[PDB]
């Protein structure tokens, strides 16, 4: 008998054993062909650089920009620059533009002025700033590229039931990039979390739901007719196993909810993950 | 108009930029050029834009042209070793068939009750277990203890690679110690049968047969194994008696006789190292683990690799055979261990027990009552116990401070010892 | 590749050995590092290491060999890396550097990549 125990498993097969030995006519599977003189040989990035290193490429590429600027304005291409002013060096430029004459006129000019060259600071910010967001979306339109290898987690508790847990866990799930599932039994039956990405993500994820997230925590909950109580503290997680896999079959993290201890593996039956549960 | 645009183009800041505009504009694109080039593909920070210039900066440089002009046998011999196959099937063969017989006389009992109810009690039995004592040995990790025959007796070998042989029960102290010639030791085995032998593997490529002396401490050297390049992770009697098989890295199982202490078989066929070798209790098959993550069936009678087994993304430490001998277990740095029960073939093959964080070392089946129980170890600290029917995992014991290396337990199963990076040999009740 | 070191051991990989030297820069730019073999002898016998990185191609091997041997006393993990002159830039030096000791502040910055990186090297040392 029984059943979480699976003990279904135990229980003895006469006709596969029967039938199995019968075909093979004595002694398994390996000796039927001996009822041989031979034995056989059978086949099968970033670099960093220095303190030094910097500065001389730091130089060398300034220098290169500013005389090739400088020639420039020598072939005339370019404006002559005119003084930088300010308020303490206003006083002793006496470039001919209304110094003494206008007085305030010439307040006006230098403070402008001022002004305009630190629109400028601002402006190359801004304009920076918006390009990135647009090279951004480059990044999204990246499609992946398979990682060789897939660490994954799983985790197991007693109640989800609290929803602001609900909805956390979708969240992270969708804003890492973590394939996965979720399921439980019914409502206030306890579940399983599986959870798999790159070994960055489920760091993080991992840290939420053991540190952060409190599930012994009480929460006034809200139903069709109104809002209840409830107390979870009895509730609480630990993880089983983190590790390594041939393929991660999860396509997308899929949060779901079952009734029985059964359909729960027929679930991950048809990922092969029957074995992630432990009773 | 020439003289003004000559000076200008004379000039290094705009030879270069003119070459900045015709080199490709991805990531990509550009990165595929410079590995092609042996450059560096990439440096400590940059965006894409100040990666592009440095291809050019690189071009400019060396005159170098544009993109554009940039782009299995049968091996005889050995007679000898032939006798031996064929005392290897008639030993194999007869086992086989007894083995399969006595397993069939089961089956015809049925009686489910009594069954299901002995499980009941080892699962209990295995809920109970706890430390006995602990113990030293060395200033090194312990890589690996073996219990005789009769489990009266340990022997504990250190990553030192010294040999101190204790007392089952009581652990106290010891019998006598020995500092063998070799610095760190793989795997320590019994003789199946007189228990005055053991056999050792370790880092210096050979295997030393020991010569266990009555109660003395005279541990005596029988026999060194030569032919052996890197360092041999393990080492195994074949369950007959009279062979001994090694493991080690460079791709090479050995199969080795006992008495006359010559290479029987050298056998290849990984591409990376090999960490263990098991055989399999009918002594009519050896699997051998890897470090390839291909777990490698072979017939010894016929030398014929026989059936892979795929199933492991990291190296397979170590491959546990069952006692009923139709079952294999195996474990590996991925923290899962596989069991391949090869009569299946079509549809069954492998149950993944996800057992253990943290790579595993040493799996064990109990010896006695054909296999039932797993036992197994990782650097999780904990220790397991498994059903070999469901493969559930039934429980669990901490005891280590550290990390645990290896383990071996009672032929009854009234004892199991482990042994610990932490230093000491802890006896489970 | 050359024919790595029969003797180097623990060999981190291609994926690690970027996660490791990416960590000793890292802690260069904090001053937790300590490089070359005798800076990183010093540091084992204080007992402040985290763990020993080492080149693999080191010519000849046998000056840095006695590095495994200290750590396994002090309980202190190691591993190699392929290269001498890859370490060398990690940790800002024009020249190669065979031995490299992390050290420790438990207030650091860094603090959680040290721990990443042991546990990925503790691994490796069956």
């Amino acid at each position: 008998p029984n059943l979480e125990l699976h003990e279904d498993k135990f229980l003895l097969d006469l006709s596969k054993f029967k039938i199995y030995y019968d075909n093979n006519h004595g002694y398994e599977w390996w000796d039927t062909a001996y009822l041989v003189a031979h034995p056989l040989p059978e086949k099968i990035i970033k670099a960093y650089l220095t303190q030094h290193e910097r500065k001389r490429l730091r130089r060398n590429r300034r220098k290169m920009a500013r005389e090739a600027r400088e020639i420039k304005i020598k072939l005339g291409l370019l404006p002559k620059p005119e003084p930088k002013v300010k308020l303490s060096n206003m006083m002793s430029v006496f470039e001919n533009d209304q110094n003494i004459t206008d007085p305030t006129a010439w307040e006006k000019v230098v403070k402008d002025q001022v002004d305009l060259r630190k629109r400028k600071h601002l402006e190359e910010n801004e304009r920076r700033h918006e390009d990135a967001i647009k090279r951004r979306k480059e990044a999204v339109n990246m499609n992946v590229e398979k990682p060789t290898v897939y660490h994954c987690k799983v985790f197991q508790f007693k109640n989800l039931q609290n929803p602001k847990i609900r909805f956390k866990l979708k969240m992270n799930s969708k804003e890492l990039s973590l394939k996965g599932l979720c399921l439980r039994i019914r409502d206030d039956g306890p579940g399983i979390i599986i959870v798999v990405g790159n070994e960055k993500s489920c760091k993080f994820y991992e840290n939420l739901v053991m540190k952060r997230i409190k599930w012994n925590e009480d929460f006034e909950l809200h139903t069709n007719t109104g809002d209840i109580k409830m107390d979870m503290h009895n509730n609480s997680i630990s993880k089983t196993w983190e590790g390594y896999l041939q393929d991660c079959k999860f396509k997308g993290w899929f949060m779901k909810v079952c009734n029985d201890q059964d359909s729960l593996l027929r679930t991950l039956g048809q990922f092969d993950s029957e074995h992630f549960y432990s009773p | 108009n020439e003289s003004t645009a000559d000076i200008l183009k004379q000039l290094p800041h705009e030879r270069l930029q003119a070459v900045l505009e015709k080199i490709p504009e991805e990531d990509l694109e550009v990165r595929r050029l410079l590995s092609i080039l042996k450059k560096p593909e990439v440096v400590e920070n940059e965006d894409v834009q100040q990666r592009r210039i440095r291809l050019a900066e690189i071009l400019m440089v060396d005159e170098i042209d544009l993109e554009n002009i940039n782009n299995d046998f049968f091996t005889p011999a050995t007679s000898e070793l032939i006798f031996a196959r064929r005392f290897l099937i008639n030993y194999s063969l007869e086992r086989s068939r007894k083995r399969l017989q006595k397993e069939m006389e089961r089956h015809q009992k049925f009686n489910t009750r009594q069954e299901l109810l002995s499980r009941r009690t080892e699962l209990q039995r295995m809920a109970n277990l706890e430390l006995a004592g602990s113990q030293l040995v060395s200033t090194k990790p312990i890589s690996a203890v073996s219990l005789s025959t009769d489990d009266m007796v340990v022997a504990t070998g250190s990553w030192a690679g010294d040999l101190q042989v204790l007392n089952s029960q009581t652990l106290q102290p010891l019998t006598q110690k020995l500092d063998s010639h070799v610095g760190k030791i793989g795997a320590i085995d019994w003789h199946p049968d007189s228990n005055n032998q053991m056999i050792s593997c370790a880092e210096d490529g050979l295997i030393k047969n020991f010569q266990y002396s009555n109660e003395e401490g005279g541990l005596r050297l029988l026999g060194d194994l030569v032919g052996h390049e890197r360092r041999i992770s393990d080492v195994k009697y074949h369950p007959s008696g009279k062979f001994i098989g090694s493991a080690s890295h460079d791709m090479t199982w050995r199969l080795w006789d006992a008495s006359t202490h010559q290479e029987l078989l050298l056998q290849e066929g990984h591409d990376k190292g090999v960490f263990s070798l098991s055989f399999q209790c009918d002594g009519s098959l050896v699997c051998s683990g890897g470090m390839d993550s291909l777990s490698m069936l072979w017939d010894i009678r016929s030398g014929s690799k026989v059936m892979t087994l795929a199933g492991h993304s990291k190296p397979i430490y170590t491959v546990a055979w069952s006692p009923n001998g139709y079952q294999v277990a195996t474990g590996g740095g991925d923290g899962i261990i596989n069991v391949w029960d090869i009569r299946k073939r079509d549809e069954g093959q492998l149950n993944q027990i996800l057992a253990h964080r943290n790579i595993v070392t040493q799996v064990r089946f109990s010896k006695e009552d054909g296999g039932k129980k797993l036992v197994s170890c990782g650097y999780d600290n904990l220790i397991n116990v498994y059903s070999s029917d469901t493969w559930l995992k039934m429980g669990s014991l901490a005891g280590h401070t550290d990390k645990i290396i290896s383990l071996d337990i009672s032929n009854n199963s009234h004892f199991l010892v482990s042994g610990g990076w932490d230093r000491s040999i802890k006896l489970w009740n | 590749m050359s024919a790595p070191n029969p003797k180097a051991f623990p060999l981190a990989d291609a994926a690690l050995t970027q996660q490791i030297l990416d960590v000793v820069q890292q802690a260069a730019n904090l001053r937790q590092l300590k490089k070359g073999a005798n800076e990183a002898t010093k540091t084992l016998n204080r007992g402040i290491s985290e763990f020993i990185i080492m080149a693999a191609d080191c010519e000849p091997i046998e000056i840095l060999l006695h590095l495994p041997l200290l750590c396994e006393d002090k309980n202190v993990p190691y591993v190699f890396v392929p290269s001498r002159v890859a370490l060398g830039r990690a940790c800002g030096v024009s020249r190669p550097v065979i031995a490299a000791s992390i050290t420790t502040n438990d207030a650091s910055a860094i603090k959680t990549q040290i721990y990443a990186v042991k546990d990925k090297i503790e691994t490796l040392l069956i």
